């Protein structure tokens, strides 16, 4: 399926995933098309921060849902 | 792999090694360690090419646990910083407020660089000059903030609703982390020849100002060849950026 995902720059950038994914995989296809290290990653949705174990249908995550992106700082 | 290049140059009159960097290497070590080779607080014989992260570390300790107190407190820092070394090459997390050139969360990680008297900053400053800005960040830290950005999202109450927008808009216009404003202020707040350490987009750099100019320490591994280039301009926000030798002139 596709996703959104928005990064703070404004930029909104898409992805393809499926409900089985885990979010482990989704930070490190974001990095694959972004360069951002999956570590500097935490996923926002619905106002909760996405863990690594889980996938995104433990959070029903459906099509064309926009998850938010939040840069942690680690210099 | 592990191991980290020694480039010799000339800085003020005297062969001096840096540690050039690898892709995402150790940066905060690497800013840490350069500074003290830079002050010569920590000495290399003449023919090190290589040197290790446990070398650094070795080194690194010999300045810690070498520093004598201006009783009690004293001891409690030297352990919190020792504790952090580790994540002195692996990452280390800063939690910055937007009102000051040197305003972080002050935590554990950030104590090194206070025993070493080494300043710490950053240039993510909001812009004095929106007052509607200034309110919503307020005194936030970064990591209030992403948390403030979120319960006002979930209100349906004006104020907040406002509050968080402008707050959003105020991290997606200033993403690259150095603002005008903060360029101005690290100007005008550094001191002339001293070394400190700058963060900015999750890199930690070796920063000095000459001249009422603002540089920072070349680590890049392309130029360890090159004894010319040693200072790069800290341009903001983004565009062309002058080289320096180890004497502040184009190289
Ligand atoms: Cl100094």
């Amino acid at each position: 399926m596709q996703i959104f995902v928005k990064t703070l720059t404004g930029k909104t950038i898409t992805l393809e995933v499926e409900p089985s994914d885990t979010i482990e995989n989704v930070k490190a296809k974001i990095q694959d098309k972004e360069g951002i290290p999956p570590d500097q990653q935490r996923l926002i949705f619905a106002g909760k921060q996405l863990e690594d174990g889980r996938t995104l249908s433990d959070y029903n995550i459906q099509k064309e849902s926009t998850l938010h992106l939040v840069l942690r700082l680690r210099g | 792999p592990d191991f980290y290049c020694v480039k010799w140059i000339p800085w003020k009159g005297e062969q001096t090694p840096i540690i050039t960097q690898s892709t995402n290497g150790p940066c905060p070590l690497l800013a840490i360690m350069n500074i003290l080779f830079l002050q010569w607080k920590v000495k290399l014989p003449p023919q090190k090419e290589v040197i290790t992260s446990d070398e650094l570390m070795a080194h690194l300790g010999n300045c810690l646990l070498s520093i004598k107190p201006q009783q009690l407190n004293f001891q409690q820092n030297v352990d919190d910083a020792m504790t952090v070394l580790p994540k002195l090459a692996t990452g280390l997390d800063v939690n910055v407020r937007f009102t000051g050139v040197s305003d972080f969360e002050y935590t554990p990680e950030c104590s090194v660089f206070d025993l070493l008297g080494i300043p710490l900053y950053h240039g993510w400053l909001v812009d004095p000059q929106s007052p509607e800005a200034v309110r919503a960040v307020g005194k936030l830290s970064y990591n209030q903030l992403v948390e403030r950005i979120i319960t006002c999202k979930h209100s349906s109450d004006t104020n907040l609703v406002t509050e968080g927008l402008i707050a959003e808009q105020f991290l997606e216009t200033t993403a690259a982390q150095l603002t005008y404003h903060g360029l101005c202020e690290l100007t005008a707040a550094a001191k002339e020849g001293e070394l400190s350490v700058f963060f900015r987009n999750n890199h930690f750099s070796t920063m000095t100002k000459h001249k009422s100019h603002l540089y920072l320490l070349v680590t890049d591994q392309g130029f360890l060849q090159e004894e010319q280039v040693v200072w790069e301009s800290l341009h903001n926000v983004d565009g062309d950026s002058c080289f320096c030798d180890s004497d502040f002139h184009l190289s």
